[PDB]
């Protein structure tokens, strides 16, 4: 359960302050490393967050033409596992691609869906021999990756506490005369929520009704008489405004997002291939 | 020194979930999918995936970090 | 590593033992699911009576995880002829496991391997669910479970019968089979295949009809049985009480739906009934 989960306990943060602050600091003591073992060889951290980005974007599509099909958990655990590993490790220690991988499969193992790993590498598009090569990588960095997490390994995901606020609704709240109507469009800004720092800033509970209720306004419904009542946020007045409160800094990270350059994308590409090369 | 029950207390930092065996008196059964006989005779309820859902949706609503 | 192996304490089938310095240590698919299982599963669980994971480490493929150190185990004190098993130490066995199994289940988490060799007991006496090797979470209706879990001896009628869909009846059923073990110091159903262990039951318990189980025929696997009368509970538990013939017949009921929870047993007349449960300090020592 979320309320006692080690996603709760250390892995919710405290401000977007404190993600840059850890993502700095995983640059930095990368760069002394290669400092004291051997200029703009090195990546910078927003250069590094660029290359993230797209290659959670890559990890999505993956598990989006993954046969056999990938349930919805396993793929929002492995991007948590890919968040949550580059917030204390450089790409340029860790390439992105061997490790994006390394968290479908950890994700796959977790959340019980058994796949086996010929299955697994021959959706990679790839010959045979690079199928192989890349089971051996992800083999080799699975380890580290449990390590990186802290041996946390189970994630909460909003999806099940979106369909038990549609429940909720449809049992509670009959002026929404269908809750379904919401579904989509909710869904919809869930997905644009999965691609911030939310996941690690936020609650699951909280992501969920953020998206049910950024579709309700946008559909030009109002329901602040569900928190108010239903949810019986009249007896709380600071608590349903910190609710709000929430809400509304939620749907600011999504409106600040801004996705990656296919140029930029290129230019970071070549200066990670560089880096890991001489290396 | 005899022995009394006293039920798990675990702050759950949200919303208060119906009871299970409330579920379908208060109506929320009528939005989840009828478990089959073969479910039924496993010992497996709609009632527990309602129940779930609720609390899932309902865990840490309240928290702040 | 900063933990000294100590003592060989044991081997096993995923896994090695070791004593160490107090705490013990276990060590092209890659991770080993058993072990990845029960990591993801203790991390997220804190209870007295639930082993803990302290600690978790290894190199390449190779993992290995650190628990409480745990003196004995349940099967050791009923085959311990020299022990004495007195209705206390019955019912404090009894509360510690179906307190774990409450917390456990409240966390929507089944044991699936409950048996006395996987009740652990410290220097203290307190009992600790462990090996979570099969342990999964429940209440979804998109995931689709295997009826093979559970020890034979302990399997419920329901997953012999081949459900794929269950609750927590699977494991308080086993409850059962072990308070029945803790009475007559012997397996109460022991079985050597799935048709004689349902054979078993059923000459024991009584061949269930439509009324006890009203779904049962709908069952993968359910077959035909004779229809045995049964041996009446207090027949075979003598010296058992009322309160805990009760409790006995919740333990056992053959719908998995009306089959009493870990919550309900625990407030049941029996636990609050004299006499008190053994403090863990006088429970027997092998
Ligand atoms: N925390 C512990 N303290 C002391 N002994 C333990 C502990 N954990 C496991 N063991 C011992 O190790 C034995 C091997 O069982 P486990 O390793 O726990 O599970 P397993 O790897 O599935 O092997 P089996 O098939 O259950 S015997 C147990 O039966 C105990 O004797
Ligand atoms: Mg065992």
């Amino acid at each position: 359960m979320y309320h006692n989960s080690s996603q709760k306990r250390h892995w919710t943060f405290s401000s977007e302050e404190q993600l840059a602050r850890l993502r700095a600091d995983a640059n930095r003591k990368f760069r002394c490393k290669a400092v004291a073992n051997g200029d703009p060889v090195f990546l910078e951290p927003h250069e590094e967050m660029t290359l993230c980005k797209y290659y959670e974007k890559r990890l999505l599509e993956f598990c989006s033409v993954f046969k056999p099909a990938m349930p919805r958990s396993v793929v929002g655990t492995a991007c948590m596992y890919f968040k949550r590993f580059y917030l204390n490790n450089s790409v340029m220690e860790y390439h992105p691609r061997i490790i994006m991988l390394t968290c479908a499969f950890l994700a796959c193992k977790v959340d019980e869906f058994n796949v086996s790993s010929p299955q697994f590498v021959g959706n990679l598009r790839e010959s045979p021999l690079g199928q192989e090569k890349a089971l051996e990588q992800i083999l080799e960095y699975e380890l580290l990756l449990i390590q990186q997490l802290n041996f946390h390994l189970i994630v909460h995901n909003p999806y099940r506490p979106f369909e038990g606020f549609l429940i909720d609704l449809k049992t509670r709240y009959p002026i929404l005369e269908n809750p379904e109507i919401l579904r989509k469009t909710a869904d919809d800004f869930l997905n644009r929520i999965a691609l911030t720092d939310a996941y690690l800033l936020y609650t699951p509970s909280q992501i969920a009704l953020t998206a049910i209720l950024s579709s309700a306004s946008r559909a030009g419904i109002t329901m602040e008489s569900y928190l108010s009542e239903s949810l019986m946020l009249k007896e709380n007045r600071t608590c349903l405004s910190q609710l709000l409160d929430i809400m509304k800094s939620m749907r600011n990270l999504v409106k600040k997002y801004e996705p990656p350059r296919s140029e930029e994308v290129a230019v970071l590409k070549q200066k990670l291939e560089r880096c890991h090369s001489a290396e | 020194a005899l022995y009394e029950y006293q039920p798990l207390q675990i702050e759950t930092y949200g919303p208060h979930v119906p009871e299970l065996e409330m579920l379908g008196r208060l109506g929320y059964l009528n939005h989840v999918r009828a478990a089959s006989p073969q479910d039924l005779a496993g010992g497996y309820t709609s009632s527990l995936a309602c129940h779930r859902a609720l609390q899932d949706a309902f865990s840490g609503l309240f928290w702040q970090p | 590593k900063r933990y000294e192996k100590l003592d060989f304490l044991g081997e096993g089938q995923f896994a090695t033992v070791y004593k160490a310095r107090i705490v013990a240590i276990k060590k092209k698919d890659g991770i080993n699911r058993t072990a990845l299982r029960e990591i993801k599963l203790l991390q997220e669980l804190s209870h007295p009576n639930i082993i803990g994971l302290l600690d978790a480490f290894g190199h390449k493929s190779n993992i290995s995880l650190v628990f409480d150190f745990m003196e004995t185990d349940l099967e050791v004190i009923i085959k311990d002829n020299s022990l004495v098993l007195t209705p206390s130490h019955i019912k404090a066995y009894m509360l510690m496991t179906l307190q774990g199994l409450e917390y456990l289940h409240q966390h929507w988490i089944l044991h699936r391997d409950l048996k006395p060799n996987n009740l652990l007991l410290d220097e203290n006496g307190v009992l600790k669910l462990a090996d979570f090797g099969l342990a999964k979470s429940f209440g979804s209706p998109n995931r689709a479970y295997t009826h093979q879990v559970v020890t034979r001896w302990y399997r419920a009628p329901e997953l012999l019968f081949g459900a794929r869909m269950y609750g927590v009846g699977v494991d308080m059923w086993a409850v059962g089979c072990i308070l029945a073990e803790l009475l007559l110091r012997v397996p109460f159903l022991p079985g050597d295949s799935d048709l004689d262990q349902l054979t078993r039951i059923f000459e024991t318990l009584g061949t269930p009809t439509e009324e006890q189980w009203p779904d049962m025929c709908s069952l993968p696997d359910y077959v035909t049985f004779k229809s045995f009368p049964g041996i009446p509970l207090h027949h075979i538990f003598s010296a058992a009480g009322d309160d805990l013939l009760d409790l006995i017949q919740g333990l056992f009921l053959f719908n998995p739906c009306a089959r009493i929870t870990a919550t309900q047993a625990l407030k049941m007349k029996y636990f609050s009934n004299r006499p008190g449960p053994t403090p863990g300090c006088q429970l027997p020592r092998p």
